[PDB]
């Protein structure tokens, strides 16, 4: 604060900045998926498809 | 019970000492007046000395401007024993109590 | 983590962004000049002849 006050007067009062945080947090979960494909179906899958 | 202010707009309370009264125009017509003010120049004060002074540019910042306390104070000069005017300065103080 | 769960420390990046408007846009094109008095007195002509 820029307060006003007389020539022959005294000191204002007093005034500084101030600064926040943030915090965000990054911790809490993970997009997934899954498939599970067999083992005979790698194998034939590779002569039945064109 | 008052609570008067230098009635200039920016000026107050000088530092430099030399309270520069505005001009104003005096008959409600024909003269302005161009005053100043010199601040404490035997001493300081007495705290009556505060409320006086609050007073003097009350009489001299509101008062002379105005066009109904001069002719209150025509109305005394008027009086059928009011002359050489140190009379007449003590004339208004009998009104004044 | 047990062991790693009071021993933590926060480590503040450097990101520090300003968000408050301190312009002063008018005062920068007015012309100053110093005045070392008490009070400017001019004088204005109005007329009545």
């Amino acid at each position: 604060t820029a307060t006003g006050v007389a020539i022959t007067g005294s000191a204002p009062a007093a005034s500084m900045d101030a600064t926040l945080p943030a915090q965000l947090p990054i911790s809490a979960a993970s997009v997934q998926s899954t498939f599970t494909l067999n083992l005979k179906e790698i194998e034939e899958s590779k002569e039945q498809v064109t | 019970p008052l609570v008067y202010t230098p009635a200039v707009r920016g000026g107050a309370n000088p530092a430099s000492g030399s309270y520069l009264l505005d001009p104003q125009y005096v008959n409600s017509g024909v003269d302005i007046l161009q005053a100043t003010y010199g601040y404490n120049i035997n001493g300081t004060a007495n705290a009556d000395q505060l409320l006086q002074r609050d007073a003097i540019l009350a009489i001299l910042e509101y008062a002379l401007k105005d066009t109904a306390f001069v002719n209150a104070i025509q109305a005394v000069a008027a009086g059928s024993g009011v002359t050489t005017p140190a009379s007449f300065v003590s004339a208004c103080v009998t009104k004044l109590t | 983590a047990k062991l790693n769960l009071a021993v933590l420390n926060n480590v503040f990046s450097e990101l520090l962004t300003q968000e408050i408007n301190r312009s002063a846009t008018f005062l920068g094109l007015l012309s100053k000049y110093p005045e070392r008095k008490s009070n400017i007195q001019w004088g204005v002509g109005m007329g009545g002849t």
